[PDB]
């Protein structure tokens, strides 16, 4: 499943 | 941005034998950026009813497509594939050759 | 037995056209199982291999608002990086994204990866260690700078080292042989007079899995790599691969020419010649 942690570059 | 023209092979799912079912491959890659269009001919006409993969890119960030038709070749068929991108200022054919 | 994860993003924005396109494609090996794409119709994560289809509603209603929330956190990411480069409002750019985990035969984490690139470049990728960034370039070192700051490094190599290994153990417990099983290469040698004086031996490997495969011809032991055609492993669509290598031969040489196939599928490689 994909991951539920978002970062903003 | 670097823009970057389509690598395209053509080729057949199994070995081509004249008058046994088969399917004809287009595989494009290495293209930047994403948007382009596949087109399969039998004798310079566009193949109506052809699948293509989900936009996908290798780990060295290279996109890639698979474009394919079910085709039963002969001896007389011309297949090709046809390409069209940013990068070209015309369309790109290469024709289908079972010996490669 | 030497499997891996990995999701594929592509994010590209277009300024006319509405909101930015998000796709994912996910992977087990070289196995495509899912996709989502923001232009569907109802964007649903949908299955691509017949293994995952087992997996019931909440699995794509999770997976689902998960890709939602990516894009919103991609759509952000153009922005910055549209800043960065002090690029116009005007142009449409592209977003790739590449994360996921390589296990060994006991199943814990090998190797890590989580990289970007922005309109087709290297931008920033986490180092083998799971502990540091490489930038690409001066825009990229802003990422890195924020990123090293918040200790964000530490939250991803414990995602990989942990929930991503044990999808990974779950979907090769679903995928039982479809995953586990390395199918060999079907292996024959063509031969194509170029003159009087010349053919090519054209080496074929095909309805092979996974794609990793080594193709060689050989001189009386001694490699002829300069002298090798070499195509890209291609896609058959049957979820197999083909790849050939061609050799120009003087005639009567033939026999000096052996053709030597690696997979893992093949307990030892085996030799070709011209028959």
């Amino acid at each position: 499943s994909p991951r539920w942690y978002f970062y903003y570059l | 941005m670097i823009q970057r023209t389509p690598k395209i092979q053509v080729y057949s799912r199994h070995p081509a034998e004249n008058g046994k079912s088969n399917f004809l491959n287009c595989y494009v890659s290495g293209f930047h950026p994403s948007d382009i269009e596949v087109d399969l001919l039998k004798n310079g006409e566009r193949i109506e009813k052809v699948e293509h993969s989900d936009l996908s890119f290798s780990k060295d960030w290279s996109f890639y497509l698979l474009y394919y038709t079910e085709f039963t070749p002969t001896e007389k068929d011309e297949y090709a594939c046809r390409v069209n991108h940013v990068t070209l200022s015309q369309p790109k054919i290469v024709k289908w050759d079972r010996d490669m | 037995g030497s499997h891996s994860m990995r999701y594929f993003y592509t994010s590209v924005s277009r300024p006319g056209r509405g909101e930015p396109r998000f796709i994912s494609v996910g992977y087990v090996d070289d196995t495509q199982f899912v996709r989502f794409d923001s232009d569907a119709a109802s964007p649903r994560e949908e299955p691509r291999a017949p293994w995952i289809e087992q997996e019931g509603p909440e699995y794509w209603d999770r997976n689902t608002q998960i890709y939602k929330a990516q894009a919103q956190t991609d759509r952000e990411s153009l922005r910055n990086l549209r800043g960065y480069y002090n690029q116009s409002e005007a142009g449409s750019h592209t977003l790739q994204s590449m994360y996921g985990c390589d296990v060994g035969p006991d199943g814990r984490l090998l190797r890590g990866h989580d990289q970007y690139a922005y309109d087709g470049k290297d931008y920033i990728a986490l180092n083998e260690d799971l502990r540091s960034w490489t930038a690409a370039d001066t825009a990229a070192q802003i990422t890195q700078r924020k990123w090293e700051a918040a200790r964000e490094a530490e939250q991803r190599r414990a995602y990989l080292e942990g929930e991503c290994v044990e999808w990974l153990r779950r979907y090769l417990e679903n995928g039982k042989d479809k995953l586990e099983r390395a199918d060999p290469p079907k292996t024959h040698v063509t031969h194509h007079p170029i003159s009087d004086h010349e053919a090519t031996l054209r080496c074929w490997a095909l309805g092979f899995y996974p794609a990793e495969i080594t193709l060689t011809w050989q001189r009386d032991g001694e490699d002829q790599t300069q002298d090798t055609e070499l195509v890209e492993t291609r896609p058959a669509g049957d979820r197999t691969f083909q790849k050939w290598a061609a050799v120009v031969v003087p005639s009567g040489e033939e026999q000096r020419y052996t053709c030597h196939v690696q997979h893992e599928g093949l307990p030892k490689p085996l030799t070709l010649r011209w028959e």
